[PDB]
């Protein structure tokens, strides 16, 4: 189990709830489960030109780490970590 | 490099000392237990103005006046987040140059202090989007007043380039064992433009981003299609990126000044965060390492923000509705 | 000492530039009308704490250190509140000593903030009462030790080996140094290894005449300073005034780009008059002035409200040291 931070933008799929509980042993298994409660949200997270990529303005970290550098969805999750979504904000 | 005397402010420009941190280095000397584990801070504080802006706002203008897009009476026009801005407004003061700055609102009272000392305009920007919205307000002013000079520090390679020749050929001569260069991550140009002529002058280092988390109003866009990614950046560059929040920033600028003397922004505390995590790597692997770091700006204009008193907790609350870097 | 990488901060004291102020100069370049005079600005403020007071906090430090005075742990006790504090705090973090602060109850926040965050206990004291203090702590308290930054030689000394030797390294040509006056180590210091090496160099003080005045009282008494009174060693001395150290202020963010502390302002006002003489005299001039601090830590202190007349009560009423 881990928990995901959602930013304001993708609320409205989490009920408007800013953090949600997840289970999943890859950042792709994680939105697997997002997207099992929460209708919607991955295709959000994801590219829609370049489907298996993630969205060119989404940023996620798992424990703080940049997943774009650890594996992409296929950084390894354990129990206890934290997910971080967040829109691409220059600075931020 | 090497002189003491000059004959302007201006021409005083980097070649800012780099001062290891003993204590806080995982480990200082080999020893038995394995190879030294170093931290290196290059004090960009020691800047006309007081950050590492200084170096692209001076190369920005000095090629657009190159360029001859820059005349005397010229307006410049900036979208920043404060120390571009500050850098800025103290080049144009001493070559005639209006400045209108645009930056966000929830940034901290001393950047609009030292701004108006200046003589710059401040136009303010809605606090969501961060400096995505002030980039977009500025881009429409541009586009509108096509005689206005914007430098823009997002998609400028002057901004790299006084990185490139700069910032990364003083590290190098300073610390030709580096292994590690961690910095923030804003325009980019600091990373992009050091960590390119690092890679190309030192093998296998490895260049690491320290990027601040803000509160979730900062991010709190309309649509994600406001999203923004600075021209400037290549993520071919990095070796890895950290996402550091308020309190752990804080508390690692708190143990700077605490441990080491040295009294910097809140910036540099998410940079010595994800340093201490490189370090520790290093370390667990016993592997030597030599990491150097940015302190980008000193902790004087985020005074007024309370992050450097009371509790750690509450620190956060603080700076929830606020930009740090 | 034309380093570049230190292996501790406490390693990067002192070496600060020295930079040409060509706008604000009364005539950088020599030409017709006669030869140069330029003023040249000693940056302070790029010590390890942003003030000059960095190198007698060492200095006293290591001296008590040299004198058996101070050992492992030892706690330190300071009847200050402002840049020697800061100093003696930092340096005292990073040898390893407790450093104890007395100052008044009505310091504000800011200066008490600050001090905390370099690692410094406050006691406060009733609104030279916090010296009186810290008298008393001295007494009660075992070993506690008082370094006295007024009397102390290592303050004058500290200048004396750094200040002075930097200023003939980089500015052999000095025909005057301005300083601001506090407890005169930076003029004594300075002043006396200048005088020994630059024949009819002019040693000038700008004082400011207006803040709390801590050591304005004792420095009207030839008992206590005596070399402030003897015109072959203080050619001169400016008492300057809160709208002018203003206006000079700022006349020197808008000129030079310098973003200097409050003394400051009386420093510049002293060494333009001096310029102004030699300009009018036909004299060449190389003055050397002292930027002891930057304007950061007056930004919450009113220093730069938009009247000059807000800014003066401002200026009055608050600590430039
Ligand atoms: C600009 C800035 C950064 C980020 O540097 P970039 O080169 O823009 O990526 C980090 N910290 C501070 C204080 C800054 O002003
Ligand atoms: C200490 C100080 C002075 C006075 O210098 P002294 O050596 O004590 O005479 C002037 N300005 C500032 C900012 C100071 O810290």
């Amino acid at each position: 189990n881990v928990t995901v931070s959602i930013p304001t933008i993708l609320r409205p799929h989490t009920g408007g709830q800013k953090s949600v509980s997840a289970s999943g042993d890859t950042l792709g298994a994680v939105i697997s489960d997002l997207e099992a409660n929460y209708s919607g949200i991955s295709e959000r997270l994801m590219d829609p030109s370049s489907p298996g990529k993630l969205h060119r303005f989404v940023n996620i970290y798992v424990n703080d780490e940049d997943v774009r550098f650890s594996g992409g969805l296929a950084t390894a999750i354990a129990d206890g970590d934290s997910v971080t979504i967040l829109p691409a904000v220059a600075g931020g | 490099r090497h002189m003491t005397r000059y004959d302007s402010l201006l021409q005083a420009l980097g070649n800012t000392p780099l001062v290891g941190l003993q204590r806080l280095s995982p480990r200082w000397d080999d020893g038995r237990d394995g190879p030294h584990v170093r931290l290196w801070a290059k004090l960009e504080d020691r800047n006309p103005t007081g950050s590492i802006k200084d170096r692209p706002a001076v190369r920005m203008i000095e090629q657009a006046e190159a360029d001859g897009l820059l005349r005397p009476g010229a307006t410049i026009l900036e979208p920043t987040s404060g120390n571009t801005g500050i850098s800025l407004a103290m080049a144009a003061r001493l070559k005639g140059y209006r400045l209108i700055c645009v930056m966000p609102e929830n940034t901290s009272v001393e950047r609009r202090q030292l701004l108006e000392l200046y003589g710059a305009q401040i136009i303010f920007s809605a606090a969501e989007g961060g400096s995505n919205t002030a980039v977009a307000t500025a881009k429409e002013l541009a586009a509108t007043n096509p005689s206005w000079v914007m430098l823009y520090q997002y998609g400028n390679p002057a901004n790299t380039d006084s990185h490139y020749c700069g910032t990364g050929p003083e590290l190098l001569a300073d610390l030709p064992e580096i292994t590690h260069f961690v910095a923030g991550l804003g325009t980019t140009g600091t990373l992009m433009g050091t960590g390119r002529f690092l890679r190309e002058h030192v093998a296998n280092v490895k260049i690491v981003a320290a990027e601040p988390r803000y509160g979730e109003g900062v991010y709190a866009l309309r649509n994600m299609d406001e999203g923004f990614v600075p021209e400037l950046y290549d993520p071919e560059i990095l070796t890895a990126r950290y996402s550091v929040g308020a309190v752990d920033a804080v508390r690692r600028t708190r143990e700077l000044v605490h441990t080491e003397g040295i009294f910097a922004g809140i910036s540099t505390g998410a940079v010595l965060h994800a340093a201490l995590g490189v370090g520790a790597g290093a370390l667990a692997a016993g592997e030597r390492a030599d990491i150097a770091l940015v302190v980008a700006d000193a902790g004087w204009k985020y005074l007024s923000t309370g992050a450097y008193a009371g509790s750690l907790d509450d620190a956060e609350t603080a700076l929830e509705g606020q930009l740090w870097a």
